[PDB]
RNA sequence: UACCUGGUUGAUCCUGCCAGUAGUCAUAUGCUUGUCUCAAAGAUUAAGCCAUGCAUGUGUAAGUAUGAACAAAUAGACUGUGAAACUGCGAAUGGCUCAUUAAAUCAGUUAUAGUUUGUUUGAUGGUUACUCGGAUAACCGUAGUAAUUCUAGAGCU
RNA sequence: UGAUUCAUGAUAACUCGACGGAUCGCACGGCCGCCGGCGACGCAUCAUUCAAAUUUCUGCCCUAUCAACUUUCGAUGGUAGGAUAGUGGCCUACCAUGGUGGUGACGGGUGACGGAGAAUUAGGGUUCGAUUCCGGAGAGGGAGCCUGAGAAACGGCUACCACAUCCAAGGAAGGCAGCAGGCGCGCAAAUUACCCAAUCCUGACACGGGGAGGUAGUGACAAUAAAUAACAAUACCGGGAGUCUGGUAAUUGGAAUGAGUACAAUCUAAAUCCCUUAACGAGGAUCCAUUGGAGGGCAAGUCUGGUGCCAGCAGC
């Protein structure tokens, strides 16, 4: 036996059932340029992921309203969507969750806020931005688009300050150019 | 197999246990002693994993090598001892002493106790019967043998039992209106009242108790524990003192303390 | 160069084998990491440790980010009883012993070549 | 995502299948491949055959030291450490594989008032003896055989 | 006790009973030679624990071009024995003639170990389940057995059969479906590495040992995150004469940065990788993205050259 055999893992996306409908194309591509994704894989993921929270929602409508589990668990998923900033207190209903869209989702992206915050002048700015290790959320470094902001988190979005746009030292470019000047 | 298995597999290990899957391919094997093997806490797990004073299972020995563990009042060396319900451990140099109880949700908890409390522990009688030359004798659910028993003592009972002298000190029977706790299966670790007994020829006696809080559950006569006469417990129970929480109240609670805290 | 805080927490003294254990958190701002050995003579004085040699810091791991690491950290009364309950490869990177070099594949075939020989001729068998 | 599209006719509506579409902790193979984490891996055919090495040994204050052993001391049985050897225990766990096996294995559920069980834990064991006897290992020294943890005889304890 | 002439007692005898301590460490004390402490190891009995063995009920794929099967030599049951740890045709003697079957016996097939589970799933379902957890079974094929609490053991023995090693030819020694490795077989699968540091197991044992297990190497089985550029100014081209906004260029500018490389520290049993970080590190940022397609199904050319029912394409 190996104890590495017990690790889970699982999958992340699915891809679409008819390869080449042109409405869908169409559609996605708007999607992916809108916040520049890199691919589609990227969208296919938070359909997934959206696709097992509607899923969740559905099997507890169809309990009866007094049923524990339905109470329970219908509690805990509106707090979940809460604390993204999905839904609204105002929308503390089940039926509210199956309302909800892929661009609800894509809106709480990183590199959506990133851009949406007057950090970067474009969507494709903030993303380098983020793999470039410029920014952080909180005191914590991120370098991942796809990190889904918390409400309680999205007010302490900043440079890091490591980075030449929070304090830091400039890049390397700047310093060479400094340097080759002073050689003048 | 050709004989005995020597080795426990970590994720055939009890569950109560609380072992992390990825620590290792083994268990500690709790070795043959007073309590069963799935319903016993070994040393090992105690010292390291539960009050952390040794960090691996190297230091655990060293602890125990050193003689500075007891359990019921006599010291003991061996790593995967199966401490059990009732057992009273003991640590002279750090002044601490436990009882291992069940919490709520069924799994063992070290209740502090006072010097005074640590100086017996309570045993479930297994059954009364004639030994060698016509004495009777009784023996517990924790090995335990004692001859001469008081002649009112039968099956099922629950008997004081001092570390010290090591004899019978008292002794409660069993009968509806006893505050009893469950130390078996679904609703293990859970107080109430033995409320019923409903006895069925050749087939297991099932036994209605009620929560102080009004909550009624069964279970079988096996799964019982007598705690004192009448509603008060011989014994102290930890914070929860067996009152079982549903999950939305203890949702409930959370959400509190985070306001709070 | 900046100010260097050194933190523990979960902290507890352990009577049985006469140590202090505790999780170091290292705040290290503008600098790659903390030696260990500087951090032995940080906690020595904040502990009031006559002897650092009783310090064992181990199981360093720098934050993502940069400006952080976290550690584990024990203090024993004495190097005397460090060197009793401390593991040997702990106490080597102390200084407190040395390493016996050895293989232990030769070792397990001196092992099969000694048991075809008996009585005092064993040790001799080459 | 509770979904279909091409193909029989001059054209039509059907039956009906072929083909397409998507997945597989599903194998192989082709071409391609910068970084992080994680991770299966001689099962399928041959439970076919295997060179070499290794995978099981074991010492406490507490069974047995006269190494012609070491160390430190200096009329005593021994009583610092201790190789070897006897004795004790373990090697029936683990690991590997899926050949045979179709109420069999196995699963849930029972029973032993139908038995055995080193160990652990608890309890329990009557109203020459100031200590018996003979062996044997290590050791020692005569050896045999091409040869093996193959083997014979002698002297000790 | 649901239930036992059961637990257990008394009595008459019985056995040629591995039973009832000829053992070891430490500490020294108290009485006037006597007495005495705390431990170790061991024998026996019961209970307990660790388990096994046997066992109740229900449940398994295809096949009738398998309809009868079982019973002299046990098939089904009875009585008395023998054997066994013990129940039992488990075996023997004697007796009876039963037992199973279209509610599929019996036989045959399986590229059939069973289950927990896996894939896909609106629901129902279909398919898979050699493999790390549980149970069983085996150690080249059979059989037999010793030791032992426990084995019909194979990194134990004995024999036969099949293979095969060494030999001075008189003999002797063999079992990788453990780890690595080799041959063969194949469409099809890695290092003859390091370590007991973690997990745990074992021994007389706090200390020895552990190819169990872990670590690293190989590794596009599978899975996760995620680079291969961003911005501004010009030229050019649009949209809402005009001017704001948007799009292109191996143009021009300064900025950003990890791939890489490397002091160091950290990591580790020791190394290594990651994480952190001095220095270094981008313009055709050659630091060059590929694999399949472009009649329809089905996203994308009635472009240009070649070939001329050839060569080829084409799942249809
Ligand atoms: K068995
Ligand atoms: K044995
Ligand atoms: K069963
Ligand atoms: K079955
Ligand atoms: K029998
Ligand atoms: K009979
Ligand atoms: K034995
Ligand atoms: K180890
Ligand atoms: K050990
Ligand atoms: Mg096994
Ligand atoms: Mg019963
Ligand atoms: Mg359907
Ligand atoms: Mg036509
Ligand atoms: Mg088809
Ligand atoms: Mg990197
Ligand atoms: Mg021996
Ligand atoms: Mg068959
Ligand atoms: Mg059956
Ligand atoms: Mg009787
Ligand atoms: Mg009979
Ligand atoms: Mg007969
Ligand atoms: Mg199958
Ligand atoms: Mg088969
Ligand atoms: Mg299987
Ligand atoms: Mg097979
Ligand atoms: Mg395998
Ligand atoms: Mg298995
Ligand atoms: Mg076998
Ligand atoms: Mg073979
Ligand atoms: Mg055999
Ligand atoms: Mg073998
Ligand atoms: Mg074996
Ligand atoms: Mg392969
Ligand atoms: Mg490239
Ligand atoms: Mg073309
Ligand atoms: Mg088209």
């Amino acid at each position: 036996v190996h104890v590495s055999f017990y690790r889970n893992y699982g999958k992340t996306f699915k891809k679409p059932r008819r390869p080449y409908e042109k409405e869908r194309l169409d559609a996605e591509l708007k999607l992916v340029g809108e916040y520049g994704l890199r691919c589609k894989r990227e969208l296919w993921r938070v359909q997934y992921a959206l696709s097992r929270i509607r899923n969740a929602a559905r099997m507890l409508l169809t309990l009866d309203e007094k049923d524990p589990r339905r109470i329970f668990e219908g509690e805990a998923l509106l707090r979940r969507m809460n604390r993204y900033g999905l839904l609204d207190e105002s929308q503390n209903k089940l039926d509210y969750v199956l309302a909800l869209t892929v661009e609800n989702f894509l809106e709480r992206r990183l590199q959506t806020l990133v851009f949406k915050t007057g950090m970067a002048k474009s969507i494709h700015h903030a993303r380098v931005l983020i793999r470039q290790r410029h920014i952080r959320v909180g005191r914590q470094v991120v370098n991942v688009a796809s990190f889904m902001v918390r409400v309680d988190s999205q007010k302490h979005i900043d440079f890091s300050l490591t980075s030449p746009f929070g304090g830091g030292r400039p890049g390397r470019v700047k310093r060479k150019n400094q340097k080759s000047a002073a050689k003048k | 197999a050709r004989g005995l298995k020597k080795h426990l597999k970590r994720l055939n290990a009890p569950k109560h246990w609380m072992l992390d899957k990825l620590g290792g391919a083994f268990a500690p094997k709790p070795s043959s002693g007073p309590h069963k093997s799935r319903e016993c806490l070994p040393l090992v797990i105690i010292l390291r994993n539960r009050l952390k004073y040794a960090l691996t299972y190297r230091e655990v020995i060293s602890i125990l090598m050193q003689r500075q563990v007891m359990v019921d009042g006599k010291v003991r060396t061996d790593k995967t001892y199966p401490a059990g319900f009732m057992d009273v451990v003991t640590i002279p140099k750090t002044n601490e002493s436990f009882r291992l109880l069940y919490d709520t949700k069924g799994r063992f908890r070290l209740h502090s106790l006072r010097d005074e409390e640590a100086k017996f522990k309570l045993c479930k009688v297994r059954s009364v019967q004639f030994g060698q030359k016509g004495i009777p004798y009784l023996n517990t659910y924790d090995g335990r043998t004692i001859r001469y028993p008081d002649p009112l003592i039968k099956a099922n009972d629950t008997i004081k039992l001092d570390l010290d002298s090591n004899k019978i000190v008292d002794f409660i029977k069993f009968d509806v209106g006893n505050v009893v706790m469950v130390t078996g299966g679904r609703n293990r670790g859970r107080v109430g009242i033995l409320k019923n007994r409903e006895k069925h020829k050749g087939s297991f006696e099932t036994v209605h108790i009620q929560d102080s809080q009004g909550h009624e559950f069964a279970t079988r006569l096996g799964n019982v524990f007598t705690l004192g006469k009448g509603s008060k417990p011989w014994v102290s129970l930890p914070k929860g003192k067996g009152i079982k929480l549903s999950i939305i109240e203890e949702a409930r609670k959370r959400m509190a303390a985070q306001s709070a805290t | 160069d900046k100010a260097v805080t050194i933190r523990t927490r979960k902290f507890m003294t352990n009577r049985l084998l006469a140590r202090k254990q505790f999780i170091i958190d290292v705040l290290h701002p503008g600098r790659a990491n903390v030696s260990k050995a500087e951090l032995k003579e940080k906690l020595s004085r904040m502990y009031e440790v006559k002897d650092p040699n009783a310090i064992f810091v181990f199981k360093f791991r720098t934050h993502f980010g940069g400006g952080k690491s976290t550690g584990f950290g024990l203090i024993y009364d004495s190097v005397e009883n460090a060197k009793k309950y401390e593991p040997k490869y702990r106490l080597i990177r102390n200084g407190l012993d040395t390493k016996v070099e050895k293989s232990r594949k030769q070792m397990k075939e001196r092992k099969n070549r000694a048991k075809k020989v008996r009585g005092v001729k064993k040790t001799k068998a080459g």
